């Protein structure tokens, strides 16, 4: 059916710009085609749903055959232009004039470990998450070459000859590595990622991190070379990425009976199961579960970041909640202090073979865009790595002062951390600085502080006995009748929380004020070690500005500025 | 008879060029100044002609590359039939001048080789001195004869064209005059400041040669022309196997508001902008307006408003390079003196000063540095340009700049200025703040502008008019407890400087003077014990 029909297609491209009234008396397909011979767009995209409504042919078909019906869609396309025109491939034969696809669900994005021996010369889309921006390049793509001795252009796409640019066909084109979501990843396995193949108008477009649209897809420009898809001698079907386009955005307690109570009374008896108690630590890591990106428009931009750090690591094994918390939170990654460099955290560049020059590629909070930043061993992060942590305070801060690169990327995340502590536990007699041993600098720019005193309470020892013991039992580890729940589900739970977006009601900027006059008036009263900010101030705001997303208020209330100020009092001495 | 290879017919637009030397007239002046003094070499500007010949034009970038040799010869075929008996050995080859408004070569196409172009960019280093290889001959062996190859006119400046015999250059260019050749790489960087941030600019494959060689210098700003090249690049030198890219590098070939501005005279007419900018100026924050007031003259606890102030100013201006100690050494700033381990040799190698001459600095952290570090700012301040007496390039550096920073050494005489971020130790201070945050939960581009046309065009002169205060001053300000006598003075009249160069006037008083008093004299006491 395929090699053969193109007359249909070059009949049916002949009509299908002329199928429709809405490109102005002309399709909107149409609508470019003026404006592509009078090289207003010049690459284009294809909604392949509008041929299916009458002609799912070069829809399945496509989708059977990418490589035809997108080298198919071309060749009409070439012998088009005549027919819009307003003046061997002849020089222009498209070329600074391109074509993508788009269209049903039929192509939904697809997972970078799914792509297949089914996957070749397939129609091909994907979403995930991106790194590894090589540097741009222009690229040739035909060697317009002299016949010396008989002079007009001469095109190979490959002795004494020269091969010459002013005829020839080029392009813009670079390597990307889109990634897992570590959404689709509830699993003991790597988040794969993938090395891209990238070009045209959708490069010089997009940073690492995105969670975005593809399409892997082939090129019209050729079928395979000279014959059919048997050949002898191939390259790479990597990803071809078409109309690659950034994902700005994709169990009521009214028809169900959840959000009804207190998840801060009621999903810490959820969360956290075989931790041994101590769910105040888990409200701010409830807080941070839920966040505060999106916000309302009062330019609370640091509303996002959650930026805590937990003191001292075989803290009931506090290591471990972390995968927890991952297990909790998507968009989420893990490190440790010393288990790599700051590209761990961030990004450096250097040569590679496949497409594109020096990919820049980053770490967790290059991965982690307004994601969750999970931390082993914060001390182990010397200076280098203590420093665009000291940056990502301010959020997009995987600033670059190199040679040839010196961007920033949107490191935008927020942090919960697990630093040992001072060559030696936790001590009341030492401080921090003498028990601890980062920056009180840093420490000090943290949200909240909390450490886990792994003390003789010979009683709760004995419950955590009870505790351990009821496992191997079972993993009945919350047996006071609390029922679970999915991390989905929860993340359902969370996802209408995070969408609130409240902002207070403004008689209560006393109860805050007045609040914080005494907090702060009692912290420098006191003249302790604890020590506060302003950044205090938004923390409280932005605790309670939290604390309102799952109380779901949409403004804010007196309990959680009374609530985030018993979580100070409950901070206090939370070392 | 054509060249397919670029499409110009033979002449294709000659002859409406050479009447166009002798018909621009009203270059007629220019025409006989070139062959009777001697100056070759023109340096037109975006070639505004246009509205004289369109045929002539629209080719001038079109493949000029065969037009400009035409036109430096057609030029020569009038110029040397105008004044053949003057020196007429000064042959002519164009260099424009603030040329066609090229569209930024970070987005200039593939295609777009070509094709005369200009920068809008910064230089990042030249080439210091490395030119290259003109012209051939080889030995055959009929008695071996010295073929010339390169020498043979008609023959390609190729790769590979001179495989053999290098002393039959190597020497035989001494004794055969083809004295080898000529070109300078440079590494500029595109910057239109205010780029979008992140996606960053294009730095420059620049090599073209002439003798404008090193005539453009590093950290050099732009007003430069030039032509594209690129080359395929091979996927080794030893084998054809191909890298389908060129490796582009360039022909160097160079040489509202006054209703804004009555706006501006407006503000130039307030009385209190000092107050009024000072009240828009780093307004994120509460009191501390006393510290927010230098900056604008200047541009003229952890972070607690404090780099966001310098972030105030780093957002505010172009000019400028935010850094710290601490993890970035003087290296940030200059004197990160390091090679091209591609090609093992050092380079210039330095930082944020570098990028900072004739600017502001921003420094944090300025507790946390060396003295293997900060004996350059002990250097620096005392020079505002900083010798590196170094391997490949001895030189210093000029960083006529400016700095200013904080911390939480005896040469606190040198700084600008900065201030005490003390505790009021007030509730009611702090409702305050926490009042602005509460409440918290165009000026700028004004500003941007109303610096600028003093950066401009303003020239202050402290004259008797006030001359006599800054004498009647720092009496008053050595005085009191009797130093001022030392460059305080220097110092005031660097701050009386601004008033002046506020106000678009170019001429002071002891007002636009005794401002600076109080700050200096706050300045004083506030960091007074």
């Amino acid at each position: 059916d395929y090699a053969l029909e193109k007359e249909k297609v070059k009949k049916f491209l002949q009509e299908f710009y002329q199928d429709d009234e809405l490109g102005k008396k002309q399709f909107k397909y149409g609508n470019q085609l003026v404006r592509l011979a009078h090289r207003e767009q010049v690459a284009l995209y294809v909604d392949l749903d509008d041929v299916a409504e009458d002609d799912p042919e070069l829809v399945d078909s496509i989708c059977e055959n990418a490589r035809r019906y997108a080298k198919l869609f071309a060749d009409a396309v070439q012998e088009l232009l005549p027919q819009y025109k307003e003046r061997q491939y002849p020089a222009e034969l498209m070329r600074r004039f391109e074509l993508y696809f788009q269209g049903p669900s039929s192509n939904k994005p697809r997972v970078i470990r799914e792509v297949r021996a089914d996957s070749v010369g397939k129609l091909v889309t994907v979403r995930g998450i991106v790194t590894r921006v090589s540097e741009v390049k222009p690229k040739m793509v035909v060697a317009t070459y002299t016949c010396d001795q008989c002079g007009a252009e001469t095109y190979q796409p490959i002795g004494r000859l020269y091969l010459q640019t002013r005829g020839s066909r080029f392009i813009k084109f670079q390597e990307m590595k889109m990634q897992e979501h570590s959404d689709q990843v509830p699993v003991g396995n790597i988040p794969r990622s993938i090395t891209v193949l990238v070009e045209g108008e959708n490069t010089r477009i997009a940073q690492p991190g995105d969670h975005v649209s593809v399409t892997g897809i082939f090129l019209p420009i050729l079928r395979t070379g000279f014959r059919q898809v048997v050949q002898g001698l191939l390259s790479e079907t990597y990803l071809e990425a078409h109309r690659i386009v950034k994902m700005n955005k994709s169990t009521r307690e009214e028809l169900r009976q959840i959000a009804e109570e207190d998840f801060y009374e009621k999903l810490a008896a959820s969360i956290a199961p075989e931790i041994y108690g101590h769910e105040d630590v888990k409200k701010a890591l409830l807080l941070l579960l839920v966040g505060g990106v999106d916000q309302s428009p009062r330019g609370m931009k640091i509303r996002g970041n959650i930026n805590i750090c937990l003191m001292g690591d075989p803290g009931v094994a506090k290591s471990q909640l972390l995968s927890y918390i991952d297990r909790l939170a998507p968009r989420s990654q893990y490190t440790t202090g010393r288990g790599s460099s700051g590209v761990g955290l961030t990004a450096a560049v250097l040569r590679d073979s496949v497409s594109g020059e020096l990919t820049l590629e980053g770490g967790a909070l290059v991965l982690a865009d307004q994601g969750v930043c999970c931390i082993d061993e914060f001390d182990k992060m010397a200076e280098a790595d203590r420093t665009a942590i000291h940056e990502v305070m301010e959020q997009q801060t995987i600033s670059i002062a190199k040679a040839g690169i010196l961007t920033t990327l949107n490191a935008r995340c927020s942090i919960l951390a697990a630093a040992n502590p001072a060559y030696g536990r936790y001590n009341p007699r030492r401080s921090l600085e003498q028990n601890i041993q980062l920056p009180a600098a840093l420490l000090s720019r943290f949200d909240l502080l909390w450490l886990i005193q792994d003390r003789p309470d010979r009683d709760n020892d004995l419950r955590l006995a009870q505790h351990i013991t009821y496992v191997h039992q079972h993993s009945r580890q919350p047996p006071s009748q609390f029922e679970p729940l999915d991390m989905k589900l929860m993340r359902r739970y969370i996802a209408m929380c995070r969408e609130k977006q409240p902002m207070v009601p403004e008689s209560l900027a006393d109860y805050i004020t007045a609040a914080y006059v005494e907090m702060r008036r009692e912290a420098w009263a006191s003249k302790d070690a604890t020590y506060t900010s302003a950044r205090t101030l938004l923390a409280i705001l932005r605790l309670s500005t939290a604390l309102a997303r799952l109380r779901m208020v949409d403004v804010v209330e007196k309990e959680d500025v009374n609530e985030a100020i018993r979580l100070m009092e409950m901070s206090k001495d939370s070392l | 008879l054509v060249i397919w290879g670029t499409d110009v017919n033979v002449a294709a637009c000659k002859e409406n060029f050479q009447r166009f030397l002798q018909r621009f007239i009203d270059y007629m002046q220019r025409l006989g100044e070139i062959n009777v003094i001697g100056e070759p070499f023109l340096n037109v500007n975006c070639e505004h002609i246009k509205s004289f010949d369109k045929n002539l034009y629209r080719q001038l970038i079109s493949y000029p590359q065969e037009v400009i040799p035409t036109f430096d010869m057609a030029v020569n075929e009038i110029f040397f039939d105008r004044y053949p008996d003057s020196i007429l050995e000064h042959q002519i080859q164009v260099r424009p001048f603030n040329a066609l408004k090229t569209k930024n070569m970070r987005n200039l196409n593939p295609e777009d080789i070509d094709q005369l172009i200009t920068i809008s960019g910064m230089v990042i280093r030249t080439s210091q001195l490395i030119p290259e290889m003109q012209e051939a001959f080889f030995q055959c062996q009929v008695c071996a004869h010295t073929t010339r190859v390169e020498m043979d006119r008609g023959r390609i400046a190729e790769p590979s064209v001179c495989g053999r015999c290098h002393t039959t250059h190597s020497m035989a260019l001494i004794h055969n005059r083809s004295l080898f050749s000529d070109k300078q790489m440079i590494k500029l960087q595109e910057s239109p400041e205010d780029m979008p941030a992140g996606q960053t600019p294009h730095t420059v494959i620049l090599f073209a040669h002439n003798d404008l060689v090193d005539k453009v210098q590093p950290g050099d700003r732009v007003n430069v022309t030039g032509i594209y090249r690129a080359v395929p690049i091979r996927v080794n030198p030893r084998v054809s196997n191909v890298k389908s890219v060129y490796k582009t590098h360039i022909d160097v070939i160079h040489y509202f508001s006054e209703k804004r501005v009555e706006l501006l005279k407006e503000l130039s007419r307030k009385p209190d902008i000092y107050e009024r900018l000072a009240s828009a100026l780093a307004p994120s924050i509460y009191e501390h307006e006393d510290i927010k007031k230098g900056i604008l003259l200047q541009l003229f606890d952890p972070g607690t408003s404090k780099s966001q102030l310098l972030q105030y100013v780093y957002n505010l201006v172009p000019r400028g390079q935010y850094t710290s100690g601490k993890g970035s050494s003087a290296v940030g700033l200059t004197a990160y003196v390091m090679k091209d381990p591609e090609t093992r040799q050092l380079v210039l190698q330095t930082g944020a000063l570098v990028l900072s001459d004739n600017g502001i600095c921003c420094i944090d952290e300025f507790d946390k540095m060396n003295e293997s570090t900060r004996s350059v700012l002990h250097e620096v301040m005392e020079q505002q340009t900083l010798s590196i007496a170094k391997a490949g390039i001895i030189c210093q550096l000029n960083a006529r700049t400016s700095v200013l920073a904080a911390a939480n050494h005896t040469l606190l005489s040198r700084f600008d200025l900065i201030f005490l971020l003390l505790d009021p130790q007030d509730e009611a201070y702090d409702r305050r703040l926490a009042h602005h945050l509460v409440a918290l939960y165009l000026d700028m581009a004004v500003l941007k502008d109303y610096i600028a046309y003093a950066h401009s065009t303003i020239m202050p002169r402290l004259s008797e008019e006030a001359s006599q205060a800054l004498i009647e001053a720092y009496v008053d300000m050595r005085k009191i407890g009797s130093s001022a006598y030392p460059r305080q003075l220097e110092s005031l009249i660097r701050l009386a400087e601004a008033h002046a160069k506020v106000r678009l006037s170019n001429k002071v008083e002891a007002i636009d003077v005794e401002e600076a008093k109080r700050l200096h004299r706050e300045a004083l006491k506030q960091s007074a014990t």
